[PDB]
């Protein structure tokens, strides 16, 4: 059972970036998926979250209007579209799956995580 | 007409346990433990998570000692009813357990204050299965046998795959621990890669079904095994394994199993096993008489005790299991009689080289089976089979026809059916669970059919047309015209 | 510890070919032995299967009627007799001590079988 993020990089403010999270060893169909980030020296925090059906989405305040999330249950993949990036967005971005209240977009507790991918904004 | 279902807002359901005295249903879910009436009405709820934890930290988890801690969900790993308590083990905190009051799950009976590495019971990874059974010791004390798959991304030495643990020891803070030799000693846990499917008691022994890799044979292959250990054997001297296969070795990966359960015989003596080409196509159902299991296990013990694990023709039929440095022996012929559960002079961890083989009683093209339940209605044998797409197949097996899949329904699309298929006390309903849904299915949907021509158009071994009453009904409510093989006609 | 395949080569469509899965330096056990093939650009697939006593044999529908599997205990070898060949039977052929692809943890190098039309 594995989640693998990919697509990180180094952009300058105003840039865009698209991360992916691919699952292996299980099906994401009945799981909620969230994206988290942890900057050096600070604690991890939720960024975005989607329910199993995709009909419910929740955002952190600092990213509303800029980041979007979408899921593809057949490719076992979830995407995080990051727009209008800012230096405050520099962190390692993690993807996780939850078997808890999956009809909602809570994403408090998590079942599985990925190893993450680094995103740097000049 | 009316149904009954239970859901938790999409929260996954892991395990299900029924109290035979009261009919109360205990449900283990992610971050929850539920107590339900026989009609699935909520009586009580306990929260079991989330908790700030890491599979690298040890309980108690001091937040300042675990800097890699993250909010972790707690899927249930073990849920068993014992005579005087409910046994609950989660995936968090190194798989520690606790006892709660039956009928009052909010009352904690026993949770040791500082568990040691001898009390890490269940698998601490929600993707790895834990199986268990509860039994009695020689003076009636409650014991817990646990089968646990490989996880190691945790701490200490790998927990043994099979252990025997005390539920009421002298010191309550030592509960759930195992004595030093009351376990299966295996070397390369990562390589054998145990995946447990089922566990059950028969006679005075405990049995486990599991997959593991056969490292000594060529091809490094996953195989299906059944194990047996005396309930009172505290050194696992009596341990022995047998490989299971079906259809001439074409099917060797077991997915789920069950014995027949009914009002008549509570636990039958034939193991119905589902095979599929899935590892961690067509499915088959095969029958393994438990007498044949004990017969081969007894022959394996005699051959390794007295003839160096070789048969009269000189052929190797048994050997020492796993990486234990030991050997078969030439003990006196009467050693099995004098020591049926072994001694410190007898070869222990034993494995049979000769497989137990069965023939398929049923084939299901394009289906991947995940759960099995079997019962008897007036001498006829009926199996309820769940698959990986969320469907529930009903099949007539014996004595005639046999290849009789007579019904199929969808419980939840694309969601595997849970192995814990449980019948109510009167075997009138089957509790069926997928990932996020628990349903109370009727075994005999007879009254749905109104006229004789309708009752006979939809053939069902439970159902048949009464003429004394205007009902299509079960046999044991009437002269009765069977829907499956009717004895007459219609008007 | 490991089985070795041999007997492949090139023939014309309609000819025969006997394959060999042999135990080098040990006796064949009581495991069922299966034959497999992997056509180029295709996933590995099952072909045939035989238990220890030789009483049970299985053939996939693609080869049922043309292929015959047998186990010689005295030679510690399982043979696959391949009659009435077709260009679609062109593949590398493998044998293992199991009859399902997903149960095998170690594969050998196989034997190449080419069939011209
Ligand atoms: C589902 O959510 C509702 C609304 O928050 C809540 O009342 C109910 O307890 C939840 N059910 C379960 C089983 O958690
Ligand atoms: C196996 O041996 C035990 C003790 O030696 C005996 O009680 C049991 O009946 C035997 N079972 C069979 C199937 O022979
Ligand atoms: C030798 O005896 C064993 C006894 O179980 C039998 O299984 C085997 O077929 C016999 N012959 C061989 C092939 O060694
Ligand atoms: C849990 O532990 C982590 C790591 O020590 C800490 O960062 C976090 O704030 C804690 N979360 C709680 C107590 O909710
Ligand atoms: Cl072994």
């Amino acid at each position: 059972v594995q989640l693998q993020e990919s697509g990180g990089g180094l952009v300058q403010p105003g840039g865009s970036l698209r991360l992916s999270c691919a699952a292996s060893g299980f099906r994401l169909d009945y799981y909620a998926i969230g994206w988290f980030r942890q900057a050096p020296g600070k604690e991890r925090e939720g960024v975005l979250c989607i329910s199993s059906s995709g009909g419910s989405i929740n955002y952190a305040d600092s990213v509303k209007g800029r980041f979007t999330i979408s899921r593809d249950n057949a490719k076992n993949t979830v995407y995080l579209q990051m727009n209008s990036l800012k230096p405050e967005d520099t962190a390692v971005y993690y993807c996780g799956a939850s078997s808890y209240n999956t009809q909602r977009a809570e994403c408090y507790g998590m079942d599985y995580w990925g190893k993450g991918t680094q995103v740097t904004v000049s | 007409p009316l149904p009954a279902a239970f859901t938790a807002n999409g929260t996954h359901l892991q395990h299900l346990a029924r109290d035979p005295t009261t009919g109360t249903l205990y449900v283990g879910a992610t971050n929850f433990l539920f107590q339900l009436s026989p009609g699935l009405q909520l009586e009580a709820v306990v929260s079991t998570g989330p908790v700030n934890d890491s599979r690298d930290c040890l309980p108690p988890v001091i937040p300042d000692e675990c800097p890699q801690a993250q909010p972790t969900n707690n899927p249930n790993q073990l849920l068993l009813v014992s005579p005087e308590a409910l046994v609950v083990c989660g995936s968090v905190h190194q798989g520690i357990c606790e006892l709660r009051s039956l009928g009052q799950i909010r009352q904690l009976l026993l949770r040791p204050e500082r568990p040691g590495d001898t009390q890490y019971v269940a698998a601490n990874d929600p993707a790895v299965s834990t199986v268990g059974l509860v039994a009695q010791g020689l003076v009636g004390e409650p014991l817990l046998f646990v089968g646990r798959g490989y996880t190691s991304r945790g701490v200490g030495g790998g927990i043994p795959p099979i252990t025997t643990r005390a539920l009421r020891p002298p010191d309550p803070q030592a509960a759930f621990s195992y004595e030093e030799t009351a376990k299966l000693a295996v070397g390369r846990l990562s390589e054998y890669s145990h995946h447990f499917v089922s566990a059950f008691v028969r006679g005075a022994s405990a049995y486990f079904l599991f997959l593991r890799r056969d490292l000594k044979a060529p091809s490094r292959a996953f195989r299906a095994y059944v194990s047996r250990v005396c309930l009172q054997d505290q050194h696992y001297y009596s341990y022995v394994e047998l490989p299971l296969a079906c259809q001439g070795g074409r099917y060797g990966l077991i997915q789920a199993a069950a014995v027949a359960t009914s009002k008549e015989v509570a636990r039958g003596d034939v193991l119905f096993a589902a095979f599929s080409s899935v590892a961690p196509g067509t499915s088959v159902l095969c029958a393994f008489p438990l007498d044949e299991v004990d017969q081969l296990a007894n022959y394996t013990r005699d051959a390794c005790y007295t003839r160096e694990g070789r048969a009269e023709n000189g052929t190797k039929v048994a050997d020492i299991a796993y990486d234990v440095l030991s050997d078969c022996a030439q003990l006196p012929v009467d050693t099995p009689d004098a020591f049926p559960c072994g001694s410190d002079h007898t070869p222990s961890p034993m494995v049979s080289c000769v497989p137990l083989e069965a023939t398929p009683i049923l084939e299901l093209p394009g289906v991947q089976l995940t759960a099995v339940a079997v019962t008897m209605e007036d001498g006829h044998t009926i199996a309820f089979l769940g698959d990986s797409q969320g469907q529930l197949h009903r099949v007539y097996l014996g004595p005639g026809r046999s290849a009789a899949p007579y019904s199929k329904q969808s419980i939840q699309p694309g969601s595997p059916v849970n192995r814990d298929l449980t019948f109510d006390g009167t075997f009138e309903h089957l509790y069926v669970a997928t990932q996020t849904t628990l349903v109370k299915v009727p075994v005999a949907p007879c009254a749905q059919h109104l006229d004789c021509d309708s009752c006979l158009a939809h053939r069902d071994p439970y159902c048949g047309w009464c003429v004394l009453l205007g009902r299509c009904s079960r046999r044991s409510e009437c002269q009765w015209l069977w829907s499956f093989q009717p004895e007459l006609g219609c008007l």
